[PDB]
């Protein structure tokens, strides 16, 4: 097995890191490595600090990020069961997305 | 002359109005003898066009009491003074023709709301209608009947004891109603065979006795226009025999309904449901409860006074949405045949926002009018999440709509039989004030379908529509697992469209050839094309809210 | 004298008035011998100057029954009990020369509002006109009919039944029916050969029938105004060798309408749109979508009841802006033939600020009225923007508004072909009762327009003006990737421009010159000009959140393994 970010036996396609290998990341390969993004969630008193990994330029098309999914499953991760909820997701969505935003698509920044 | 069989929905009104009249009327010297008091004023409710000057009429001429009428806007069309002169005689001349009854048409046009009347004149006209009808104290057997639309605009002096103090209101007519209404009217013309009244009597929604009688006179109309240009016997006279050459037809019923502007729209439906415990399957605990709580009281209660057991108020459902908690409500009050009345919640965001939360009063009136009731308020949690939500932004839960729910709950007699129903998929912001011990003490958990009740939930959305026998619910109802009402009606509406449209262009193919039923059933193929669209609505999230909220509640009760 | 040919405009209003009228009056023994009751009281609606008077007059003459005419205003100029005395005496008169037609011209005069009366006499007229109608014990044949400008500008007294109960609404003139209303004023006066009635009637957006015959009027003196001064003689009688020698041109009816007063701009506007699905290329999907909701229903009801499915009421398209959600509804309405009333954004903002939400009552009213339709809700998160958008102000998603849109559309019979269509860029925003089903179920993405797509907006652009065979909009389609419908719509007004620019110059150098036409059609070079400002207004960082969404929603239907175990 692998941890995280470690080379893997498989050529990848678009290699744009310049690895020329998919590296492993959550039980899954990726062709590039994910960008890490701060975040803090406020929901119910309690504040938790976290660490957004964004994939992008990934040659499979389902490969790539989601937010609605990310923000959904981190919400649910530190907030299981709380009523009323959504609201955190929306917010994280839009923080998110304000803040993936690229100027110029080559600001390629691994983590 | 008008008889008592030409009433037609209002049969219960009728009764009450019969026990009410008949007895002093036919019976003047027992009551004249007798030490009791006989009604001296009748007031009767209703939109327009309900019908009440009829039901005047036929109680009169079935008793055969001298029957004199009283039109508002023609006593008000006299001179100054003239007015009270007509008022003076026609009471005048009621007496003398003992026994009589006095019908005033449009009561509110005599005497209106205090505010409203602005004239001394018009003043001076119902101080004059206030003196003649305290002045029937004398008992010479004439009875007073008047008609209006609503309770308020009449003036409240009018309300007072000893002057219209009775009360009957005469509602919009039920489906059965209607049919008898569609019947009588339909008497004296001739029908097809294909024409059913009980069809277009079910699809007649908001519709009154003067709705009904035009929508008759519009079909027949056409149906006579049609047949007219193309036999054009345009004569002197007219024949006897073409009239019986020609019927009505079932295509002239849909255009004209389709043609038709129904009055009475805006009201508050107050029927009985036809819904009953077959639509939902499972639930069984439910069942008990809801039998328990709202159909003791009203069927045994000398088991209640006997153990002095004050009867629950209501009840609170909550749970996923889609999972069936009108359903449950509209069964219950089917069960005991009672009437239903529901508020949805934009009537509550309505009140909110527009501030005009003295309506509620009026809703309980109206519950308390058609007792028993069952009052059913969805979406408790609306005013609550508008306003914020699990933050919110100022104080409490507390708020003018639900403060007066409670003001009105709260005031409301036991003796009257009102059930008070809520249901609300978010209980965590509902306002504690109302779950208290006697507003809304128990509160009903309803989770989602189990496999039992997938089966009758299809069974019972599929009952409208033609399937084949190759279908096999039982196997759809294991696959879908986790999914609510609000899914499985989806997937069956899914499912009939593909049907429709199937059908379409097969229809439209067939016509192709011509310039040189193929579908009529539901196979299992639409079905397995349906699924691919399901869609599951409640996550495993929502469940572990739901579970959670209801394992808290449930260990504070360990013994 | 009047007929029905010297009524215009509206078609479906004289038919049924014709309907309602022609057959108790004409036939007044068979009327009687039949059991039925013809109505005894109609009510005409519309803004005045539409005709009610002409229609009134007409019918009347056509059927040949006595006409009497109540003018509103003459009967109460009266004296008090004068009044009420000439009322009486015109409705005696009128029955005695039965079969007849009284109308009443201006009712909202006689009878207003219960509480605009402020008096007692006119509460007396009130009344005397309540029991002179609810006395109409048959009276042989008298027809009353009553025209008045808007349906709450009425005591509700008289909407009761026996009384003014039937309501004919009378709107204001489409393309069609100006061009009618046109050609019966001027079919007296003589145009030049090159007065295009069709162009004139097409420019004039808003007019009733009033407003058309005084353009005619005008038109005819200004063209007077301009020939007499030539000849300058006023004689003693305007001799028959001046009137046929003087003809109207398209300059005159130019002048005319440019100093004109529309008196109805502001009027909600009812009709059949003109767009077709070629102005929109590609979104086959969508287009099969609309006509399987829309068009299905209200085209085989017996096919849909014989399924027991009950018809879908409402839509919502949501995607960047500009890329056509308003002209797909349009095309959908016209496809079918039916009616087509928009509500813009500011429409939702103003009910919303004044805090008046009882005008949705009157806009599904009128919709109702005007069955079959589409009602078009546009930019319905407008509300939802205005409270902060994504950072409200603490609340919650619900609206004053909104809530009032729910309130009516769940009282809207199903039955009545009214269809709602809601249109939004912002889907998180929208409040989720909207959402819920039975009232607005479908979501219908609209993504940027493809290449089949851009060739057709470009098409449908350049149609009116003309342009060069040499451009290439195949070529100009392929160099357009991520724009929109709005910026090949720039492009080409660009072009326009250019071209514009260029002849007024060459015009004024050749004058200018001369002391002692150049260019007919738009050629490459303006639109390579233009292509030099061309920006696109939807960047790639936005279509990212429209694209996440709708993936979302597609990747959630996980149940495409199903199969009956056969
Ligand atoms: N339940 C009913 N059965 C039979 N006819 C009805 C009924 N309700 C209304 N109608 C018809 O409607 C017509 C008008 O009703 P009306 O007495 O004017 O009502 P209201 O007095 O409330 O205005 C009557 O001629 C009557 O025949
Ligand atoms: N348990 C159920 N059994 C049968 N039908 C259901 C059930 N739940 C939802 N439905 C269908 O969904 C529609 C409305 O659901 P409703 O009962 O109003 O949901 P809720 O319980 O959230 O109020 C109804 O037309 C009904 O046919
Ligand atoms: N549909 C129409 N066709 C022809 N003429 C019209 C039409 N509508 C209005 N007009 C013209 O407008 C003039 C005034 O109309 P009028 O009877 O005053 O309408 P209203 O009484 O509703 O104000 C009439 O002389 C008539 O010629
Ligand atoms: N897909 C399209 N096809 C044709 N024209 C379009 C398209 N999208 C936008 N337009 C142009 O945009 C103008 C109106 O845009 P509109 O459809 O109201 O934008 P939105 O879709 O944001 O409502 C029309 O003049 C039309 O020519």
């Amino acid at each position: 097995v692998y941890l995280d970010g470690d080379r893997t036996n498989s050529r990848s396609t678009g290699g744009k890191c310049g690895c020329g290998f998919k590296h492993f990341w959550d039980g899954k390969e990726y062709d590039n490595l994910p960008e890490a993004f701060p975040i803090t969630l406020e929901w119910g008193g309690r504040v938790v600090r976290e660490t957004v990994y964004w994939f992008q330029y990934e040659s499979d098309s389902s490969l790539n990020s989601n937010v609605y999914d990310v923000a959904m499953k981190l919400v649910t991760k530190h907030f299981p069961g709380e009523f009323g909820s959504e609201i955190l997701v929306q917010k994280v969505v839009h923080t998110i997305l304000h803040q993936t935003a690229k100027k110029n698509p080559d600001d390629y920044t691994p983590v | 002359e008008v008889g008592y069989d030409d009433i037609g929905g209002c049969r219960k009104q009728l009764a009450q109005i019969k026990e009410m009249v008949e007895l002093p009327l036919r019976h003047p010297a027992l009551f004249k003898a007798i030490g009791v008091k006989p009604p001296r004023g009748i007031l009767l409710y209703g939109p327009p066009g309900t019908g009440k000057t009829l039901i005047a009429r036929a109680v009169a001429n079935e008793t055969g009491a001298f029957f004199f009428l009283i039109n508002g806007p023609e006593i008000m069309s006299k001179l100054a003074g003239e007015s009270e002169s007509n008022l003076r005689k026609a009471f005048e001349e009621a007496e003398k023709n003992a026994p009589a009854i006095i019908f005033i048409d449009e009561l509110d046009a005599i005497a209106p709301k205090r505010e409203k009347t602005h004239g001394e004149v018009e003043r001076r006209i119902v101080s004059q209608l206030l003196t003649l009808m305290d002045g029937l104290k004398q008992r010479a057997h004439v009875i007073v009947m008047a008609a209006t639309n609503r309770p308020n605009s009449i003036d409240p002096a009018l309300r007072r004891f000893g002057r219209f103090d009775r009360e009957v209101d005469i509602g919009i007519p039920d489906a059965t109603g209607r049919l008898e209404i569609l019947q009588i009217h339909t008497k004296n013309m001739k029908l097809a065979d294909d024409v059913d009244l009980e069809q277009v009597a079910n699809e007649t929604h908001g519709h009154v006795g003067a709705d009904l009688a035009a929508l008759c006179s519009e079909a027949a109309l056409q149906a006579i226009r049609k047949k007219m240009d193309l036999i054009d016997l345009e004569d002197e006279t007219i024949d006897a025999e073409v009239m019986n050459s020609l019927a009505v037809t079932m295509d002239d019923f849909r255009w004209a309904l389709s043609q038709s502007n129904p009055s009475a729209l805006r009201e508050t439906v107050v029927e009985v449901p036809q819904v009953t415990w077959e639509d939902i399957g499972g639930l069984e605990d439910v069942k008990r409860e809801l039998q328990e709580l709202v159909q003791y009281p009203v069927e045994h209660p000398d088991k209640f006074l006997k153990f002095g057991m004050t009867p629950s108020k209501g009840v609170l459902f909550y749970g996923p949405p889609g999972c069936g908690k009108t359903l449950l409500a509209k069964a219950i009050a089917n069960e005991c045949q009672a009437n239903f009345i529901s508020i949805k919640g934009p009537e509550l965001l309505t009140m909110w926002f527009g501030e005009s939360e003295a309506n509620v009063r009026e809703i309980f009136d109206k519950a308390r009018q058609a007792a028993p009731c069952v009052l059913f308020f969805d979406e408790l949690d609306s005013i609550a999440k508008a306003r914020g939500g699990n933050i919110g932004d100022g104080g409490g839960a507390a708020d003018r709509v639900i403060n007066q729910i409670l003001t009105e709950m709260d005031g409301m007699s036991t003796k009257k039989n009102v059930f008070i129903i809520g249901a609300t998929n978010r209980p965590d912001i509902i306002d504690p004030a109302i779950l208290r011990p006697g507003r809304l003490d128990q509160l009903i958990y309803i989770p989602l379908p189990d496999e039992k009740s997938r089966v009758a939930i299809l069974k019972a959305n599929l009952r409208k529509s033609p399937v084949a026998k190759d279908v096999d619910l039982e196997f759809l109802a294991k696959m879908t697992n986790g999914f609510s009402g609000a899914d499985l009606t989806e997937i069956c509406q899914r499912a009939c469209k593909l049907a429709i449209r199937e059908s379409i262009e097969s229809e439209i193919r067939r016509e192709r050839e011509r310039q040189t039923d193929p579908v009529p059933e539901i196979r299992r193929d639409h079905f397995e094309e349906a699924m691919r669209f399901a869609r599951r609505s409640v996550s495993d999230n929502d469940i572990r809210k739901y579970e959670m909220f209801a394992q808290t509640l449930q260990q504070s009760r360990g013994f």
